[PDB]
């Protein structure tokens, strides 16, 4: 069933999973026409699905081509992503196909579902958590590679770079959530947090920079903090 | 004009005879239902006294053979039965009218309400759902099941309705994924009308059949295969207008005729809504609509 802080732990067992996150998938901007109506221009999005027990990523850009000539476009996006999750599904070996997907957003369960009906023992599952990943592209690397696209494109990261040499699945996905969480409260707040020492650099195949144990309490106690000052800001507790 | 004789009357019981029905003593001297019109199918059902749980009934038509009502004491129930010797069916039919034991089937020659409510019904059809081919009528009651609930346990006792899910590989052609599960017209017209239903009589009879199951037994697969056949109608964009004009009608006298203390288990308001005010056909079921909101104007 539905996804939650109870059965919180199923996400690290070894059933193969998948998060799909549609938030970026139809960016628009908002601007004033000549005659003074409003218009939206489309820039590049991206699907947004993550194996959260080993990291790997699948970013799928989405061109705004894909737009060109379709109405109901934000409609249109759900069928699109559940479209392309379906045809990343079929590409994969059927030892590596998931036997769950579980969407960020319930209006994706039916086109997702739809989609999917060739893989029926796939099961498709909503989720009660308010999970961040919409912050994904206040991750530098990764706006980048979206923004700079040309045409529809696949794009492989590892989500927690390295981490898992030292650290459990869990532990990660925690840290992976609380920095994005941090990047969609504040965003500069949080980005300044990250990137302050120009000491600590990022590698060339990772995301975050190569924070020591040590470093990664402190940053990690820094988002901590963050969060909840913006809570008080946003509440006046 | 039929009657349907009956044997006895040794329990007491709510008998239902179409939309009418009469209350009946144990053991009062009761012996059938006469008058009944030729030209359509009828349904004699029951309610024991004892047990409001468990109604039941024969779907029938008098054109088919002689039929009459015995109680069965091991089954603890009435049966229906066949009397193959015609002349011994006409005796006792004849002698029971002298003692003048029967009720009227009691039709108001102005009211055409259960020809509305049946019109597109064929026995044979019937059949066809509730496989049991050694007899002509059909029985049903309050918890049979149907076949796509046995999917999701006996299947002798199964209502075999024809299987609807908007979630299928038979109304999702691949590639027009969001198209066809958006607009069902593909599966409306070309997978069930020409191809399972063949004509759109078919469809309703079998929408209509399913409707009154629901209403006489209060069988809870009936009404949901009601709601599927109207929701997939309501979910098309293309749909024959005779088909819309002809279904507007036949679910105004659906509404009407439901009994208004059950609307709540009966109607279901996410496909009243979608069908009335959401679906395509929002603008196409007039009377319908009218009839729904100044009804059961609470369910919307």
């Amino acid at each position: 069933g539905a996804m939650n802080s109870s059965n919180y732990a199923e996400l690290f067992n070894n059933d193969i999973k998948l998060f799909v996150d549609d938030t970026n998938v139809y960016r628009v901007t908002v601007h004033k026409t000549f005659e003074g109506n409003v218009a939206t221009k489309a820039i590049n999005g991206c699907i947004f699905t993550l194996n959260p027990k080993t990291g790997h990523l699948f970013l799928k850009i989405i061109h705004t081509s894909v737009w060109a000539g379709q109405k109901r476009l934000s409609q249109l996006a759900k069928w699109k992503t559940a479209e392309e999750v379906s045809a990343l599904v079929r590409s994969l070996p059927k030892e590596e196909q998931p036997k769950q997907i579980i969407v960020t957003r319930k209006a994706m369960l039916d086109p997702l579902e739809v989609h999917m009906l060739d893989f029926p023992n796939i099961a498709i599952r909503p989720t009660e958590l308010r999970l961040p990943f919409s912050a994904a592209m206040s991750i530098d690397k990764l706006s980048d590679v979206v923004m700079k696209a040309t045409e529809p494109q696949m794009v492989l990261f590892n989500i927690y770079d390295d981490w898992l040499d030292r650290i459990s699945s869990y532990t990660a996905f925690s840290r992976l959530t609380l920095l994005l969480r941090a990047l969609k409260t504040n965003e500069e707040s949080a980005k300044m947090i990250l990137l302050s020492d120009p000491t600590i650099t990022i590698k060339s195949y990772h995301l975050w920079p190569s924070f020591t144990d040590e470093q990664w309490i402190t940053i990690e106690s820094q988002m901590r903090d963050l969060i909840l000052t913006e809570y008080g800001r946003k509440y006046n507790v | 004009m039929n009657t349907v004789p009956f044997t006895s009357a040794p329990i007491e019981v709510t008998i239902g005879i179409d939309q009418y029905s009469f209350n009946v003593k144990e053991n009062q001297p009761f012996h059938g239902i006469k008058d009944i019109p030729i030209g359509h199918v009828h349904v004699i059902h029951f309610q024991h006294a004892d047990n409001s749980s468990m109604r039941y009934g024969y779907w029938f038509d008098c054109r088919m053979g002689n039929f009459y009502i015995q109680y069965d004491p091991k089954d603890g129930l009435y049966k229906m039965m066949e009397e193959r010797d015609g002349a011994k069916f006409e005796n006792i039919v004849h002698n029971f009218k002298e003692r003048q034991m029967m009720v009227s089937y009691p039709k108001i020659d102005e009211d055409d309400t259960w020809y509305n409510l049946t019109e597109f019904v064929q026995m044979d059809k019937i059949r066809k759902i509730v496989r049991k081919d050694e007899n002509q009528f059909s029985y049903v009651d309050s918890s049979m099941t149907t076949v796509q609930e046995n999917e999701l346990s006996d299947p002798a006792h199964s209502l075999n309705y024809t299987v609807i899910n908007f979630k299928s590989r038979e109304a999702i052609r691949p590639g027009h994924e969001m198209e066809d599960f958006l607009d069902k017209s593909y599966y409306l017209n070309t997978v069930m009308l020409q191809g399972i239903f063949k004509n759109s009589s078919n469809y309703f009879g079998e929408l209509q059949f399913a409707f009154l199951n629901a209403m006489f037994f209060g069988n809870y697969g009936s009404s949901l295969q009601w709601h599927a056949m109207i929701e997939l109608i309501c979910s098309s964009a293309t749909v024959p207008k005779h088909m819309l004009d002809k279904l507007d009608e036949i679910l105004y006298y659906q509404i009407k005729t439901l009994p208004e203390q059950y609307s709540d288990i009966l109607l279901n308001e996410r496909v009243w809504n979608i069908c009335l005010y959401s679906s395509f056909q929002k603008n196409s079921l007039h009377n319908t609509e009218k009839i729904m909101e100044n009804k059961y104007p609470e369910l919307l």
